C-alpha cells in the first residue's frame, strides 16, 4: 500500500525526538549491512 | 491440529 | 501474578 | 520474553497490555496504532481450546506501563473498550493464521512522552525491511523461560523486556515445524549454529516485533507475537502475524475517511 503520511507515530519522544539512542538499537541498524 | 502438532499460542 | 492496586471504577 | 533484557522508560510507547479484570491477570500484549485503536493477537481474545473467550467488558488496557504489576500511577492510562474485531478467517484451529484483532478503545488516549502509537507499513517498507537476515524487536512481560522450578522464584519479569532477533527465511521456517506455515506469518529467531539466543514466549502476544528504518529514523510495526513450539528452543523459531497482508484489513476495519 502507497500509504505514508500525517501523524508522527516512530518517533519516540525520549528517544528519536531527543536525539539519543537506546542500548541495543544499533544492532537492529547494523543488522541491514551486517555486523557486531 | 496445531495443538497435535505439538502448537501453542502466546 | 503479583499485582497492585488499580482503582476500583475499572474493576466492576 | 526469553533471554531478553530491561526495556529502559519510554523505549517502547506504542507497547500496551492486555489486563483481564477477574481475577486480575496479565492476559497478553498489544500495541497502540492511533490514540483509539489498539492491534492484538486475535488468540488472546478467543481461544477455543482453552474456552478461552472475551467480551468487551471482561478486559482493561492499560498503556504507559514499565512495570508488569505496579499501578503506574502518574505515568499509565487504563482504558475500556468499545468493540472487539476478530478477523473472519482466524484459524485457531489448524494453523493460527491470520491471528489478528483490533480493539477500539472506549475513549481516546493522551499521548506523553511513555505514550505515542508506532507506524504501520507501507509496499517499500515491507518490501526492503522483511528480509531474512534483518533484525526485528520483541517486547512484552511473558514468561522468562518455557518452564522453571515452581515456587523457586519469579517466572514473568519485574519490568518490560526486550530482544532484538532476526527473521528467518521462510524454508528454514517451513522445514522447523510440521505445522502449516501461512503467507500470513514469518518467523524470527536465532539459528543452532547461531550462537545467540531469544524468543517470546506465553503472555508475550500481540506485542509488536518492530523495525526502525534507517532512512526516516521510524519504527514500523512488521508483525505480531503469535504462536511457537515451546519457548526458547534449538532450531526452533517463534512465528508472528505477518502484519503487512493484513494491514486491508486493517483498513477496512478502521474505516478512518468515514463517520
Amino acid at each position: 500500500t502507497f500509504g505514508s503520511g500525517e501523524a508522527d507515530c516512530g518517533l519516540r519522544p525520549l528517544f528519536e525526538k531527543k536525539s539519543l539512542e537506546d542500548k541495543t538499537e544499533r544492532e537492529l541498524l547494523e543488522s541491514y549491512i551486517d555486523g557486531r | 491440529d496445531f495443538l497435535a502438532e505439538g502448537g501453542g499460542v502466546r | 501474578g503479583d499485582f497492585e492496586e488499580i482503582p476500583e471504577e475499572y474493576l466492576q | 520474553i526469553v533471554e531478553g533484557s530491561d526495556a529502559e522508560i519510554g523505549m517502547s510507547p506504542w507497547q500496551v497490555m492486555l489486563f483481564r479484570k477477574s481475577p486480575q491477570e496479565l492476559l497478553c500484549g498489544a500495541s497502540l496504532i492511533s490514540d483509539r485503536w489498539v492491534l492484538t493477537a486475535a488468540h488472546c481474545l478467543l481461544y477455543p481450546p482453552w474456552d478461552k473467550n472475551f467480551t468487551e467488558n471482561d478486559l482493561l488496557v492499560r498503556i504507559g506501563k514499565h512495570s508488569r504489576t505496579r499501578y503506574e500511577r502518574n505515568i499509565e492510562k487504563i482504558s475500556m473498550l468499545e468493540k472487539i474485531y476478530i478477523h473472519p478467517r482466524y484459524n485457531w484451529r489448524e494453523n493460527l493464521d491470520r491471528d489478528i484483532a483490533l480493539m477500539k478503545l472506549k475513549k481516546p488516549v493522551a499521548f506523553s512522552d511513555y505514550i505515542h502509537p508506532v507506524c504501520l507499513p507501507d509496499r517499500e517498507t515491507a518490501a526492503s525491511l522483511l528480509q531474512a537476515g534483518y533484525k526485528g524487536r520483541v517486547t512484552g512481560w511473558g514468561n522468562l523461560k518455557e518452564t522453571w522450578t515452581a515456587n523457586v522464584g519469579k517466572g514473568q519479569p519485574s519490568v518490560l523486556q526486550v530482544v532484538n532477533l532476526p527473521i528467518v527465511e521462510r524454508p528454514v521456517c517451513k522445514d522447523s515445524t510440521r505445522i502449516r506455515i501461512t503467507d500470513n506469518m514469518f518467523c524470527a529467531g536465532y539459528k543452532p549454529d547461531e550462537g545467540k539466543r531469544g524468543d517470546a514466549c506465553e503472555g508475550d502476544s500481540g506485542g509488536p516485533f518492530v523495525m526502525k528504518s534507517p532512512f526516516n529514523n521510524r519504527w514500523y510495526q512488521m508483525g505480531i507475537v503469535s504462536w511457537g513450539e515451546g519457548c526458547d528452543r534449538d532450531g526452533k523459531y517463534g512465528f508472528y502475524t505477518h502484519v503487512f497482508r493484513l494491514k486491508k484489513w486493517i483498513q477496512k476495519v478502521i474505516d478512518q475517511f468515514g463517520e
